[PDB]
């Protein structure tokens, strides 16, 4: 690939398990650097960013926080990474970031 | 290359005409052999081991005697011509990345469920254009599909300029847009390249394909970009491999069953079909009846191929041998 | 009378950059001439911004 | 870029009959002849139910 | 069909249910591909999305839940399926899919 | 961050409070002291007067 995209390996992904895989058996640990699991972020949230049909409530992502500072008593903070993603038919998807790469 | 026989199945190589069982000085020589009185018909076939002959042919027994020329034999392989659906947008989108997805359908194993994806991505541009798209698109394929690590071939790329129309520009691997000089790329041709081959190990089988796409918003919805068209194919594999591995067959009727196995305790066949050529074949379906109750039919195959000067003149000649002493009549191609 | 759209897509109602807008976000202007009025609504249809009320004639 | 207003006052962005339009919540008129399309956007001032889109013409 | 329309086979269960089946009774699971479950799911999704009245939030249907990870304290999964529809009347709508298509 | 709504209940950025003039009283006020960015780069901040 020259431009990645989630649409592609989830697609990828997909017609494999269907050919070789069983639905409860779907799920694959991607191996790939540091500069990859930020590629995955970004496309998992460009794709997250789509569904409208859904309200995310920071009170179930906490993806901002609540933290003890000396400079206000409701300090926050802020951030977040999409590690995983779920395509349907047991598709799953899980990253080990290893140095080697 | 294991066949289906009804009831047997025997090859013999027509290299050479000499008229007479005198003349039969080298392999492959073959004269047909009948009485005056037409009731049968064998051949007198030089071997690398001596004169041999074939079964004899009861001519009121026989069947169908029927030459199949080498064109008959060629695969004409299956090339696709992709093009964007002019319906959905007759230009690539702004900021649309058009995935073309190729599901191969007979991979390693035999069974269609042996199932093979390979993907070609382009991410478009405002600006781009339709000739620089399929450049781009190509040029993605070539680098998953025309790439020199995959462990088999799987098809062929091409390009092909509105001016030529005709002319299929190759994109290989190791092409680039620097060398795809041009303006007016209409289409993107995939066609199927042809398998390996090994004598009496690998049979010339060919993995078929089907092109795919994924679906890219448009306007706000997501369409199809493309239309896959079967157009009519202009590369052929030739007979020399299919012909080759029915001798390695058809001879272990004749001989030795244990081609190779008991390796240093064999017996070793000499063959006379170079599988660098193209043979047209002959077939004779023929069968013995027997005498007052062993009336069931034992039908069998003589079968003799000749190479194709490209007029079919050697099987012509035979064809013209056999029918002049057996008053058969087989249809000269 | 129920809201025109729900509220994952009223939510992306913004006000700002037109270069930074994605395809998920409506985007509002505020008309500068006067104090209470918008001038346009837009949202990325191919790349490009396009408003969503339609052009009147005479 | 942030967003236009708070969500409450976004909930409050309807699609109905301009008869029952009051205000605390604002109106779209969606378009027929055209799909996604939009005619206006309406908010009730003193019982009349104006447009916040300036008109604009050639 | 041509393209699957759940409004169809809503109004038609629900025709048939009322003229031919009690309240209960009224479970009608449907067998299909892999793909019939992704149509079933967009459609489904495409529904509820004209459900303007109501707001979907992830506390309750966990599209967005937290994973464990190792790159961030904050760490996102993301992903979900609609498999069933339940309609007036107690018209149920399970599926059932079979390899066999 | 157009696809998370950020809400009170996990944020606290309106407090309630025990004051004297009401029954439901209110207090306001955050800060962002903090930023988690990708793969573990967690920026605390430290305010010295001497800057």
């Amino acid at each position: 690939y020259n431009t990645f995209s989630l649409k592609l390996l989830e697609d990828a992904l997909y017609e494999l398990s269907a050919s070789k895989l069983a639905m409860d058996d779907r799920l694959f640990v991607i191996k790939t650097g540091e500069r990859g699991a930020i590629q995955f972020h970004k496309e998992v949230l460009k794709t997250v960013s789509g569904w409208t049909t859904f309200v995310l409530d920071n009170n179930s992502t906490r993806v901002v926080e609540k933290v003890q500072s000396r400079l206000h008593s409701n300090a926050l903070s802020a951030g977040f990474q999409f590690v995983e993603y779920k395509a349907p038919n047991g598709v799953r998807v899980r990253l080990d970031v290893d140095p080697f790469y | 290359m294991v066949i289906s026989i009804n009831q047997v199945r025997q090859l013999y190589v027509a290299k050479a005409l000499k008229a007479n069982t005198a003349a039969l000085t080298t392999a492959g020589d073959i004269v047909p052999k009948a009485d005056t009185a037409k009731t049968t018909l064998y051949f007198q076939s030089m071997s690398p081991a001596g004169i041999v002959a074939s079964d004899k042919i009861n001519l009121k027994h026989v069947l169908y005697a029927k030459a199949t020329p080498s064109e008959a034999l060629a695969h004409k392989l299956v090339r696709y011509s992709v093009t964007l659906d002019a319906d959905v947008s007759a230009t690539p989108v702004a900021g649309q990345n058009y995935i073309l997805r190729l599901a191969f359908r007979q991979y390693i194993g035999l069974s269609e469920e042996d199932q093979y994806f390979k993907y070609g991505e382009v991410i478009a541009r405002s600006g781009m254009t339709a000739s620089d798209f399929y450049k781009k698109m190509a040029i993605s394929l070539a680098k998953n599909l025309e790439n020199k690590t995959e462990s088999t071939p799987l098809v062929n790329i091409y390009l092909i300029s509105a001016a030529a129309a005709s002319t299929d520009v190759p994109v290989t691997s190791a092409t680039k847009e620097s060398d795809l000089t041009a303006t007016d790329y209409n289409q993107i041709i995939i066609e199927e390249t042809e398998q390996p081959w090994v004598l009496g190990m690998m049979p010339q089988a060919f993995i078929p394909f089907t092109p795919q796409f994924l679906t890219i918003t448009v306007d706000g919805e997501d369409r199809l970009w493309g239309v896959a068209t079967v157009v009519t194919p202009t590369k052929t594999v030739p007979d020399g491999h299919l012909i080759a591995d029915l001798e390695y067959f058809c001879m272990g009727a004749r001989g030795d069953i244990y081609r190779g196995m008991g390796y240093p305790n064999i017996i070793k066949t000499t063959y006379l079909v170079d599988p660098g050529a193209v043979y047209d074949v002959l077939d004779i379906h023929y069968f013995y009846t027997g005498s007052n109750e062993s009336v069931q039919k034992s039908e069998k195959t003589i079968t003799l191929v000749a190479v194709d000067d490209g007029s079919h003149t050697a099987m012509n000649a035979l064809i013209g041998a056999i029918n002049t002493a057996s008053g058969l009549t087989i249809a000269t191609l | 009378m129920k809201r025109v759209l729900n509220l994952g897509n009223l939510s992306r109602i913004v006000e700002g950059d037109p270069n930074e807008i994605t395809d998920d976000e409506i985007l509002v202007i505020k008309d500068k001439i006067i104090e209470g009025k918008i001038i346009d609504i837009q949202k990325r249809v191919d790349g490009k911004l396009v408003s969503l009320i339609t052009e009147k004639y005479t």
